[PDB]
This record gives C-alpha cells, structure tokens and sequence, in this order.
C-alpha cells in the first residue's frame, strides 16, 4: 500500500508488559551478571549505541569555548586571477579555433570546482554565532542604557520638584 | 503627584524576578548542551530549512 | 435536464426543511412536543418524496456524464473539486452493515420461496381475519 | 543487510511528521483502539533528549508525537480537524521549536 | 502576585479621587480597604465603590442594606 | 541585516549569470553593426571588472577573515562571561531601582494620608 | 419571488474517505 | 511561569482574575487579609 505497515514489535507490548518491565529488567540484569530476541520484553530495554558510532541510511553514511587563513585568502585571490586569465584564453580559443574549445572548458570548471573545495574548509556556523552574539548583546545594551537614562531623568525631575516645593515653603 | 505616579507606572512597566529566572534558564540550557552537536545539526538542517532560490 | 431540475428543486426544499428543523432545535428551550412531531413528519415524508422521485428518473441521471468547465480553474479550486468528487460512505455505516451481515450470516432459493409462501399465507390470513368482523 | 531497530524506529519517528500518514493511521479503528500503538508512542517519548535528538532529520515530528501524546487525553474525534489545525498552528509551533533549540 | 500592589494602587487612587471631591459632612464616615471605599450611613445603607482609572469616574461596586 | 556570506553567494551567482549573458550575447551577435557591438561589449567588460572588484572587496571583508578561529573561541567565551556579570549587575540595578521606587511609593502614601486627614480635620 | 435562499452549509472540515492503495509500482 | 503574570498589564490581568474567580465575583471583592490567607495555605 501507500503507507507501510506499522512495525511488528509495536503490537507485542501491552499495559501488562509495561508494568512488568521493571521486574523483567531486574531479572535480566541479575542474569547478565546483536542482542538475541529470546523474550517478547527485550525491545523495551534501550538499544545499545553501535561501537562504530555510524549510521547508514538511503546509501549515505553519518556519524568548545562557543558552547594560516592568509594562505587560503591568497590562494583564492590567485585562483580568481587564474580563472579570469583562463576565461580570456578560452574565449580566445572560441575566437580562433572553437572546434577544440571544450578541451579548456571543463578545465576552467575544475578551478571553479576547486573554489567550492576552498569554501568547504572555510565553512561559518561560528561566524553566525558571532553575529547573533553581537546583535543581542547590543540590543540588551540599548535596553539597559535607556533604562538608566529614564530612571535618572525621573530622579532629576523628582529633585527639581523637591527644590521647587522647598522654595515655596 | 500625578506626573510622578505615571513615572512610577512606566518604571514598573519595565522589568524583576522573572527576568532573572529567564536568564538563569538560558545559562544552564547553554551550559548543558555542547556547541559541536548544535553546529553539526545546524549544518545538517541548512539544506532543508533554507529554501534555495533555484528550487523550482 | 428536466429530471435533474426537478431533483434540484425538491432537494433544495428538503435542505430548506432541514435548515428549518435545525434552527428550531438549536434553541436553548425545547418547543412543544406536537410542533416537533409535525416538523418530523413533514420533513420525513418529504424525504420519502425525495427517494421516490430519485427512483423515478434514474435513467436521466445515469445518462448524464460529468465534466468540469473549461472556464472553471482546477489549479485554484482543486480542493473544492475533490470535495464534491469523493463519494465513499462514512465509515460507521460501513462497519454497521458489516456487523449486520455478520449477524445475519438451491437451499437459499428454497428458503426464499418458503418466505414467499409464508408472506402470501399471512396476507390471506389477515384478509380473512379482517373480513371476519364487520368494521363498518 | 537487515536494518537494525534503531533505523526502523528513527524512520517511523521521522515519518510521523507527515499529516497524510497521521490521517491514514487514525483512519483505521484498530490502530487507535489497540493499546499497543499508544504504548509504543509513549515509549518513543525518550528521543527528545541528546544524543538521540542529534540523529533526527525533521524536528517537527518531535512536537507531533507530543501532540499525539495529548491525543490520548483529548478523546477518533478531532481527526477531521487535524490538517486544518496543523496548518493553522504551524507558525507558533515552529516558533516554540526554534525557541527550544535555536536559543 | 501583582494583585497586592494593584489593590494598593487602587486604594491610593480612590483616596486621591475622594480628596478631589468635597464629600458631604454626613458622608464623613468612610473606610478604605482592598481597592474599595466603604460609606456606611447607619440604619440606612453601606455602599462600596471603586474606580478603574484616576481620570475615569467612580462606578458602583456593591451595596448592603441596614 | 544581510550576512556577508549570503551577499558573497549572491555576488558569485550574479557573476556567473553575467558571464552566461555576456557569452550568450557574443554567440547570438557575432557576425549587428561592429561599432554598437564593440560598445556593448566594452560595457559588458566594464561590468565584468566591476563585479570582480566587488568580489575582491567582499572576500577580504569577511570579521575573522584573517583571524584564527581559536582566538574567536576565547573571545566568545569571555564574552559570555562578561555577559553573565552584566545581567548580574542589571539584577542589582533593577532591585535597587525597585527599592527606591517603593520608598517613593511609601512617601506618596504618607503624603496622601496627610493631605486626607488634614483636609478632613476641619 | 424566492422567500429565502439556502444558507451555505459547506463542510470543508470533512476529512473525506478516499481509499488510496495503488501507489506501489 | 510567573513571567507571563508579571509581564501583563492590569487591563488584561483584570479579565484573567475575573475568569479565574468565576462569574459574579468581582475583581475587587478580594480581601487583603483573605489574600494573604490563601497565600499562606498555598505556601504550605
């Protein structure tokens, strides 16, 4: 069907199984002193994390104070200059002998592809943390400073009123 | 007396204890969780949450 | 179109009667019993007329073929189109007749003719009983 | 190879986010009638803490199951209103998820 | 929580409002409590009043017969 | 505000689109009068040069572009520290402001009672 | 003429009961 | 929890108190001695 069937073990665990789970896990721990499914109550025991700390799904694999970059910068600049130079040479190829133009085209793309690699090491979450950091920091400083400004102006008004009433005495 | 009464009211409008519990909750929530898992999860959601302009 | 027009007007008046009985039941105070009986009987006999007239003109309704308008936009009104398109019964009635058939559960044919003869015999017996005593 | 129970339970949790899946599951009588399914739903609650929460793909179901948790004391009735209510309350629920995680 | 100081401010507002108006001598017996003002004319009545805003006029709250 | 990384992606996408448009114009126009074609291409090349210079001035303006991330780590850590002390200081600030506030309220009440029992003293 | 038109009694909240099953290829 | 109670203006607190105390009981009928009374019971 369109919707896959519920998992099979879901139907094994009734309320009685839930209430008898404590004694079952106590007995299992006492006896113990891929997990084989010898009893229907085994699944409620929390599954163990794989030792390799890896998870595979759909053909793809998955697994501290914030809780020479100049070399990369100059590499990027020289790569951009070489990319412009190669673009000029490739368009010249198109001009004179376009029949073999593709011979350079993908080459240029490789440099562009390398640029993407040069982005990968530069990857930005810390920079986003920084920018959010300063925006809420400056917002709270603005709120604070307007607080002492308003309380100070109220105090100044109170002192002026006190002087006015003392003069009228 | 009237004008100082509205001054009192507007000062009371700006917050006491509630703000300090909220700041506390922020501090233990930040201390409990490590930045590595948060950054990894942010990177993994960057593709899904952010709609690219070229997605027809 | 004439048959569907008559079906339209009769079903419209039936829906009007339903709206009526609805807005006189929605009141926080229940009216007299007799008014409720009158409304019930009128609306229910009207439903009978609806059923009979729908029975009469099955051929005209069947002959008609449903097709969306060229001017009607489906891109914006696909939800509205699907709302009228769907026809599956409400589930509770479904398991209702499922349990009904479960309870009910050449042999069947001869029971059928035995039911025929019981029906005819009972009809004749009650005709005789009515004729036995003068009711005028 | 045969996937482990981790993979199937995680995929079930992430598929619970679909409104069509929830509507289909609640359409059948015996799914809600059987206490086994709700027992499994309450068992699934323990994935809201790390490091399990780091392995999720769509955080919305995190509330949905919790919302489904509410369904055991709110009633089936309300199944019809489920798509409308999720569409209407998507903004504030996304905001509260962001507050729970992004802050 | 906030109810205590809200009621205290209501009492203060009622007191200043009745200070604004020249109360009659037969109404000199007044009491202030719980954001309410009590005028008890013996063997006649006991009227309890309050206000929502300093600019807003007083409104009837409660009455008791003596 | 717009993050400069998003601006960098927008700039590179615009640069790619500009190159595509320029080469499309070259491919579909080679053969238009030579003077108009040359003028349009000069405009396109000026556009290429200008896009290159915004690329250069954005890539070098990335804070932390030439700063190692670990001293960002210490600066961020000490930022949360001094933040902790600044909301602490705000706690004492607000509590003493409320203290003076209800001192003011107490004197208001005393003065109002004085007015009331003075104007009813006669 | 027409004494009164019918009130709109649309029920979009109705969930419908369309059976879906031939999705797998 | 107390953040919402302390952050709402009295113009919206009054309907909240009215609905909490039910119909008929006005927002001003509460007694200060009575108030500190239920405060004492809830503090236990």
């Amino acid at each position: 069907s369109l919707y896959p069937p519920p998992p099979p073990y879901v139907k094994f665990f009734t309320q009685s199984n839930l209430e008898k789970l404590p004694k079952y896990k106590e007995k299992k721990a006492a006896s113990a002193k891929e997990e084989e499914i010898t009893c229907a109550l085994d699944y409620l025991i929390p599954p163990p994390m794989p030792k390799n700390q890896q998870y595979r799904a759909f053909g793809s694999i998955w697994q501290e104070n914030e809780s020479n970059y100049q070399y990369k910068i100059q590499e990027l600049r020289k790569l951009l200059k070489s990319l412009l130079l190669n673009y000029l040479e490739l368009i010249g190829v198109l001009s004179i002998n376009p029949d073999m133009y593709e011979r350079k085209v993908e080459n240029i793309r490789t440099i562009l592809v390398n640029i993407h690699h040069l982005l990968n090491e530069y990857r930005q979450s810390r920079e986003s943390l920084i920018m959010l950091l300063e925006e809420q920091l400056e917002y709270k400083r603005g709120e604070i400073r307007e607080i002492e400004q308003v309380c100070k102006q109220v105090h100044d008004k109170l002192t002026s009123i006190q002087d006015t009433l003392r003069t009228g005495s | 007396l009237e004008i100082l009464n509205e001054c009192h009211d507007e000062l009371k409008a700006l917050p006491l204890e509630q703000v300090e519990f909220e700041k506390n909750t922020i501090l233990q929530q930040r201390s409990k969780i490590n930045s590595t898992e948060l950054l990894d999860y942010a990177t993994k959601l960057s593709k899904f949450t952010k709609i690219p302009p070229t997605f027809d | 179109g004439q048959a569907l027009d008559a079906v339209r007007m009769r079903l419209a008046q039936l829906t009007h009667s339903l709206r009526r009985i609805r807005d006189e039941m929605s009141k926080a105070e229940l009216p007299q019993w007799y008014t409720l009986q009158s409304q019930l009987n009128v609306t229910l006999s009207q439903l009978v007329s609806v059923t009979s007239t729908l029975q009469h003109f099955q051929e005209t309704l069947d002959s008609t073929v449903v097709y969306p308008l060229p001017k009607f936009p489906t891109t914006s009104h696909e939800s509205l189109v699907t709302t009228l398109l769907r026809k599956k019964n409400i589930p509770e009635v479904d398991e209702w007749m499922k349990y009904v058939r479960e309870t009910s559960g050449e042999e069947i044919e001869k029971l059928l003719q035995q039911d025929r003869e019981i029906t005819n015999w009972a009809r004749t017996t009650f005709r005789n009983e009515y004729g036995k005593h003068d009711f005028k | 190879p045969l996937p482990t129970r981790f993979e199937v339970e995680l995929e079930f949790i992430q598929s619970l986010a679909n409104i069509q899946y929830v509507t289909y599951l609640l359409t059948q009588q015996q799914i809600w009638k059987s206490p086994n399914f709700k027992n499994y739903l309450k068992y699934l609650e323990y994935w809201c803490n790390p490091p399990y929460s780091q392995c999720i793909v769509y955080p919305n179901c995190l509330f949905i199951l919790k919302l489904l948790n509410g369904f055991m004391e709110s009633a089936l009735e309300g199944l019809d209103e489920l798509p409308k209510i999720i569409q209407l309350q998507g903004p504030q629920w996304m905001n509260e998820m962001v507050e729970r995680w992004a802050n | 929580g906030l109810i205590l100081q809200r009621l205290k401010d209501l009492n203060l507002t009622v007191s200043i409002k009745i200070a604004l108006m020249n109360i009659p001598k037969p109404l000199n017996s007044y009491h202030i409590k719980n954001g309410r003002i009590y005028f008890t004319v013996p063997n006649e009545f006991e009227i309890q009043l309050s206000t929502v805003n300093r600019q807003s006029p007083l409104f009837f709250v409660d009455l008791k017969l003596l | 505000m717009t993050d400069r990384l998003t601006q960098l992606q927008i700039c590179l996408d615009q640069m790619t689109e500009q190159f595509c448009a320029t080469l499309n114009y070259i491919d579909k126009n080679h053969g238009v009068p030579p003077e108009e074609f040359s003028n349009t291409i000069d405009e396109l090349s000026t556009d290429i040069i200008l896009k290159t210079r915004q690329i250069n001035k954005l890539i070098d303006s990335l804070p932390g572009v030439d700063v190692s991330a670990e001293e960002q780590l210490r600066k961020i850590d000490m930022l949360q520290k001094k933040l902790v002390e600044v909301e602490d200081e705000k706690i004492e600030a607000i509590k003493k402001k409320e203290k003076l506030l209800r001192h003011v309220d107490s004197l208001i009440e005393d003065f109002v009672d004085g007015i009331a029992n003075s104007k009813k003293s006669t | 003429p027409s004494y009164s038109p019918t009130s709109p009694s649309y029920s979009p909240t109705s969930p419908s009961y369309s059976p879906t099953s031939p999705s797998y290829s | 929890p107390h953040e919402i109670y302390g952050s709402m203006p009295l113009e919206q607190l009054i309907p909240i108190i009215l609905r909490q105390r039910g119909p008929g009981f006005k927002f001003v009928d509460l007694n200060e001695k009575e108030l500190q009374n239920e405060i004492k019971q809830l503090g236990s």
